[PDB]
């Protein structure tokens, strides 16, 4: 009754591979309690339900025939389930097992063991499931996939059930769930829902493996248990309803009476005394609406009922509006004229009040042949009596006020309804508060509690633990209305959400699975560990009015930037989409005003759009520059990154790996990128070499030509490292960057961290598309969600209605797929040009904007193409190893204050000297290299130093 | 009463208001301890005065204008920083772009509500009351129509909040390139940084 | 020029039409019973009544 | 509907008479007449460019 | 709970609704974290601020 | 062109609004009048609510 038995099986479904499916088909959860076994040993079994699963073990046949089906009196079956000719039977020698109005409806004769019958119920008639009996479990519970289908459907109708013959029995629950079909389409074990909170997140998302995150588990609600539908309840309605007087087309009443309390016309309900037509209503509430109409009110035709009819109520007989609400009835067998009106009628009209001389006139009582409607109102009510429970505070109910039906919690009349004393609305939905019809003095404030639930879920490939949070909760109790396992199991009393939880650190330590608020989680002994979100590392470095760091040494870091540039664009032909195959429907596609055609017109805007962007971010070259034949550039191992090789047809080693990272006849296409994979490795290489050759290859013309060493040493001169490493650490910047490409070689190109923000579009993307054809499987309130199947099994006038429905709904799935995509796309064109912009300012050039181009001072960047985007290493320099100098602006004694041309004054408590912003490579302050300007002045930070001048050259 | 139950609701931002005042915290005290001196993390400590010094010089003016005027310069900062505490206050603006937004989604939701009010055609709008009134085999309008209409609702608004949302991170995609380059950093952009 | 509704067309490719396959027979499949459903037995039945 | 027949490359458990795709449209049946499973490739189809 | 059966009948309307929606909240935490969580370091405000 | 696309698609846009009168819904017709006269008293707002 544990290890998590499956209940398991094909529904009825079609046989399907390599798919994840979800449905709601009544398996059995895995909440087994007990079970009859051990009946003798060196007791009859009596269990049961409809929502049933038997299984049980084998040495002849065990079960003495296994059984199902009251004693001998009907419906009763007890098939033998043995060798001899299993018969549907629907009671004497079968009452014991055999060995030591009988009318069938049916014959099959179908034929430590796990033989499982499983799974019953009766849809009109049987159900039954059954699976294969393993004899190597060497155990009483098998790990076990799903039951087979031999034949499930039988003519039985078993209302109930109660048969039975080293014995398990497990019963079902209408739970929804999902199923894993391998490549040979046997489902392999499933995954409950609400078994759990992973199992909830795994249904969520329609995926057994699960990422570390946090995820948006269905929402919760505390139960509605009871219900009032009171009223002070107890007038002639009753039995006035008929009446032996007529007189009715000069007559139509309103109302008979104000107040009535014997409102039962079940002369409806039942249609004990004749037919009628019900607008608006069931004919069967009729003691659950109330209507403060009480009463109302013929000829050979009924059809005038008329709510806004084409007949002779349009002029001469009675009207009612087209929306008309209430319920008409009619009467015959009975053995005022409608006389011909110049002016129309309006709705409920009663006018009792030029054809020569037949204007001014206006029955029969004899047999010439065989030749009465009450209106509802929207509303309180007076009318329809019934009467329950007293009012309910502190606990949830349905039907607040009785006329209405409201899950709110009944107390807190703190409300006046000043002017009628009844009914109350809220700021946003028509009911907020009521006064109790009987009582009129407490009020119903307090709709039962609900919310949404995300649940945290560590990776499914480290843990199955989870956490839980409710979004909105008091956090100091969670009702039990769900998984309903576990208790409420110390949890984080955060505002995120509280039900089960974490440990509530009161350390604090890096973000992971954050939950919201300022509140992270992880799972590290394993277990779920919530945390308040700590902040980056504190920093408490002194500064002072003359400290300064100063970089002596520096590396270089390669940041990789990897950002989409395209999608993975398509076109959704919505001939098919919607009418493949369909040549009914055909009048439809035309039906329009050419939505479909400007549908796919919007996707074939987004398509070109997305090849511009390409041409953007990759094209700004006339001539391309042929990485020369070196593998001879300061020693800077390019040969990492450039496509030289020729070992793939074109792609270079880097984007090798990029392209090593990251659905047919769908109704749509994926439409190829105008640049292949191969034409953008290529115009990477264009872009690469001329980077490493020439410069701006762009802006500057093919950028003439640089012997690279002078094109760094200008971007290292750019960033504002002048005269300083570019030519004294030659093979230690060329050491730094190729340790840096091996840095990315084996870091994300292992991982694909970083990388796989590029699949934030081609996920999406493809989460677009399998949305779309998923909401294909769709009724949209059609009698079917197959299209073939309406024209297959509906003629073509009400066919036609059903067809229109199915387009509707899939034009509005279309639609709303469009609109996704060309927001998406307006998303992607905005990294396009973002894209682009870093290929223009980051490649073609060094730009000196601060952490823009990689994290640092950007002197380079080599792109390589990705699946549908580029990856920018951004070569940035970044100083280090630095040194706490005092500084000062100025010195004097010279009678010049002698400022730093563009260096700094400073000093290691001696030897003052000035440096850059790059390095401390020291030097003699050297007027030279100095600015004067003020003399000795009243400026702050004289040192009185002195500086000599070159030309002294005494 | 101002948020009622429609399914409509808040999840909090992972930076709370003091997570964001917190990180405010760290990049001013950068920018006052390193100003742009910076590995992207990687700060490197310089005198503030001095700090001014280096990015008056980096806007084609020399350092010694900056210290010839530091006097100056610091009490024209001290009065311009008041200037602003002032010209912030009284409503000014509304504080700009960031009400805008507010009310952008605010209202972006009580058109939302408001539609949870429409009846698609139907005679009502309360869908348990609906249910109440008819059994589902007479519902194709009553429940199912209602139900698109809603659908659509939402569908709107989703679609709405996701082109809010594209203009939102096109909005905060800018605001990341000013963290970057305008503090923890000196732009040399005109306009970047304000005229 | 049609999907345009323009006579003269700018230089370019344009998505214009509906490719499908026209299929080339009609194949039907249903199982080989031979035996006349009893329709006489639920229509032509000497009692209905009960 | 309309499509390729192709013998199938798996077989299929004989409980279900036919089989459904990712976007749940036919992926293959089983021949009521037949001992055998066929693949159905919706008829060939897409845009046409020009 | 007839209404969310009768929703279900437009399939998955909302899985891909919550999706979009989450997909958006996500995106406005990263523009948060993106737009000024910018330091992997907390540099504290100095005491004295000279 | 670049200026040229801008309008054209906003004043594209339109035409598509201009377009989308035209059809009927799966109406009647496509013209509320020709609803409002031939099934106007019982069906106009079905008619119309399409």
């Amino acid at each position: 009754t544990n290890s998590f038995t499956r209940g398991v099986y094909y529904p009825d479904k079609v046989f399907r591979s390599s798919v994840l499916h979800s449905t709601q088909d009544l398996f059995l959860p895995f909440f087994s309690n007990v079970t009859w076994f051990h009946a003798i040993h060196v007791n009859p079994v009596l269990p049961f339900n409809d929502g049933v699963y038997f299984a049980s073990t084998e040495k002849s046949n065990i079960i003495r025939g296994w059984i199902f089906g009251l004693d001998s009196k009907t419906q009763s079956l007890l098939i033998v389930n043995n060798a001899t000719n299993v018969v549907i039977k629907v009671q004497f020698c079968n009452d014991p097992f055999l060995g030591v109005n009988n009318c069938t409806f049916e014959y099959v004769s179908q034929p430590k063991n796990l033989r499982e019958f499983v799974f019953k119920n009766i849809d009109g008639y049987f159900k039954i499931y059954s699976k294969h009996t393993p004899i190597n479990l060497v155990r009483d519970l098998p790990q076990g996939f799903s039951a087979l289908e031999p034949l499930v459907d039988l003519p039985i109708g078993i209302n109930i059930t109660r048969f039975q013959t080293a014995y398990y029995v497990g019963y079902l629950q209408p739970r929804t769930f999902l199923l894993k079909y391998n490549e040979n389409g046997t489902i392999t074990d499933a995954v409950d829902c609400a078994l759990d909170p992973l199992s909830e997140t795994k249904c969520t998302l329609k995926s057994f493996t699960v990422e570390k995150g946090i995820y948006q588990t269905s929402n919760f609600r505390v139960q509605p248990t009871e219900s009032i539908v009171r009223f002070p309840n107890i007038c002639p309605f009753g039995e006035v309803f008929n009446a032996t007087r007529f007189a009715s087309v000069y007559a139509w009443n309103r109302k008979r009476i104000s107040n009535c309390v014997a409102d039962y016309s079940v002369l409806y309900n039942s249609a004990s005394f004749s037919t009628f037509k019900c607008y608006g209503v069931s004919p069967t509430k009729l003691n659950d609406l109330c209507f403060t109409n009480v009463y109302a009110d013929r000829g050979d035709e009924v059809r005038q009922i008329a709510p806004g009819q084409t007949g002779k109520i349009a002029d001469y007989n009675y009207k009612l509006p087209d929306d008309f609400t209430g319920c008409v009835i009619a009467w015959n067998s009975n053995n005022l004229y409608r006389l011909f009106r110049k002016s129309n009628l309006k709705p409920f009209e009663r006018d009792i009040s030029e054809g020569f001389n037949c204007y001014f006139p206006l029955y029969g009582f004899q047999p010439t042949n065989g030749v009465v409607v009450l209106s509802f109102e929207l509303l309180a009510t007076v009318c329809g009596p019934k009467k329950s429970t007293n009012l309910v505070k502190n606990k949830c109910v349905n039907f607040n006020f009785n006329g209405l039906t409201g899950t709110g919690v009944l107390t807190e009349s703190n409300k006046k309804f000043l002017p009628f004393q009844q009914f109350g609305r809220d700021i946003a939905d028509t009911t907020d508060a009521v006064r109790d019809p009987q009582t009129l003095e407490i009020l119903d404030i307090t709709p039962c509690s609900f919310g949404g639930v995300s649940v945290i879920t560590p990776g499914t490939n480290t843990s199955n633990q989870v956490a839980v949070l409710y979004q909105d909760v008091n956090c100091t109790e969670v009702p039990v209305a769900d998984q309903l396992t576990p208790t409420w199991s110390n949890v984080f009393q955060t505002r995120a959400g509280c039900l089960i939880g974490a440990e509530h650190v009161n350390n604090s330590y890096e973000c992971d699975i954050p939950i919201g608020a300022g509140i992270c989680a992880s799972y590290q002994s394993q277990s779920i560990i919530a945390y308040t979100m700590s902040l980056g590392a504190e920093n408490s470095v002194a500064y002072s009015n003359n400290s300064i760091a100063i970089p002596t040494n520096f590396t270089i870091s390669v940041t990789t930037e990897i950002l989409p540039v395209s999608m993975t664009k398509t076109s959704v032909d919505c001939t098919m989409y919607i009418c493949g195959d369909s040549t009914e429907c055909s009048n439809l596609l035309l039906q329009y005003g050419s939505f479909c055609t400007q549908l796919n017109r919007a996707l074939t805007g987004i398509a070109v759009e997305q090849d511009k962007n390409t041409q953007e971010v990759f094209a700004q070259v006339k001539q391309i520059y042929k990485t020369p034949p070196i593998k001879d550039f300061g020693g800077f191992n390019f040969s990492q990154i450039l496509p030289d090789p020729s070992k793939p047809s074109k792609r270079s080693f880097i984007e090798d790996l990029l392209f090593n990272k990251v659905q047919k006849f769908l109704g749509l296409t994926v439409l190829p990128p105008l640049l292949t994979d191969e034409m953008i490795a290529q115009y990477t290489s264009a872009l690469l070499a001329g980077t490493i050759t020439s410069g701006w290859t762009f802006g500057a013309g093919a950028a003439l030509q640089i012997p690279f060493q002078m094109q760094m040493a200008y971007r290292f001169n750019g960033i504002g490292v002048t005269q300083n490493v570019f030519w004294e650490n030659q093979k230690l910047i060329a050491n730094q960057f190729n340790s840096a490409i091996g840095k990315i070689q084996d870091s994300l190109s292992s991982d694909a961290s970083a990388l796989g923000k590029l699949q934030d579009v081609v996920n999406q993307n493809l989460q677009a598309l399998n949305t779309l054809v998923e909401q294909l499987s769709s009724n949209f309130g059609a009698i079917s969600s197959v299209l073939n199947d309406i024209l297959s099994r509906l003629n073509p006038p009400e066919a036609e209605v059903q067809i229109d429905r199915l387009i509707t709904g899939r034009l509005q799935s279309l639609q709303t797929y469009v609109t996704q995509q060309l927001i998406r796309a307006a998303e992607i064109r905005a990294s396009a040009n973002l894209a682009a912009t870093k290929m223009s300012e980051c490649v073609l050039g060094q730009s000196k904007r601060v952490d823009f181009c990689g994290k640092g001072y950007h002197l380079m960047s080599f792109p390589q193409s990705a699946p549908h985007g580029v990856v920018f290493l951004h070569v940035t320099y970044v100083p280090a190893q630095e040194k706490n100098f005092t500084t000062a602006p100025a010195i004097c004694h010279d009678g010049k204050a002698h400022f730093p041309r563009e260096g700094v004054f400073v000093s290691n408590g001696t030897h003052w000297f000035v440096t850059q912003r790059n390095f401390y490579e020291p030097q003699i302050i050297t007027t030279d290299n100095t600015f004067v300007s003020g003399n000795c002045d009243v400026v702050i930070g004289i040192v009185n130093n002195t500086v000599y001048d070159p030309l002294q050259q005494e | 009463c101002a948020q009622k139950f429609l399914g409509l609701t808040v999840l909090p931002p992972l930076l709370t208001d003091e997570m964001i005042a917190q990180y405010t915290s760290a990049l001013l005290a950068g920018t006052i301890t390193s100003g742009w001196t910076f590995g992207a993390g990687a700060a490197l400590q310089i005198p503030f005065q001095m700090q001014m010094a280096y990015r008056f010089n980096g806007i084609g003016v020399t350092q010694n204008v900056f210290w010839e005027n530091q006097k100056l310069i610091a009490n024209q900062f001290n009065s311009a920083i008041g200037k602003i505490q002032d010209s912030l206050s009284s409503d000014a603006s509304a504080l700009g772009k960031l009400q805008d937004v507010v009310n952008q989604n605010l209202q972006a939701l009580n058109t939302l509500v408001e539609q949870l009010s429409s009846n698609f055609g139907a005679i009502s709008s309360v869908l348990n009351d609906i249910l109440s009134r008819l059994n589902p085999p007479e519902a194709e309008v009553q429940i199912d129509r209602l139900i698109t209409g809603r659908l659509q609702s939402l569908q709107t608004y989703v679609t709405q909040q996701l082109i809010r949302a594209a203009e939102i991170r096109a909005s905060a995609n800018l605001a990341a390139t000013k963290m970057s380059e305008c503090v923890l950093g000196q732009s040399k952009r005109v306009d970047f940084c304000g005229k | 020029k049609c999907t345009l509704k323009s006579f003269t067309v700018e230089k370019g490719i344009y998505q214009t039409s509906n490719f499908r396959v026209q299929p080339t027979e009609s194949i039907v499949r249903f199982p080989n019973i031979t035996n006349l459903c009893p329709f006489g037995e639920v229509f032509n039945a000497t009692r209905f009544a009960s």
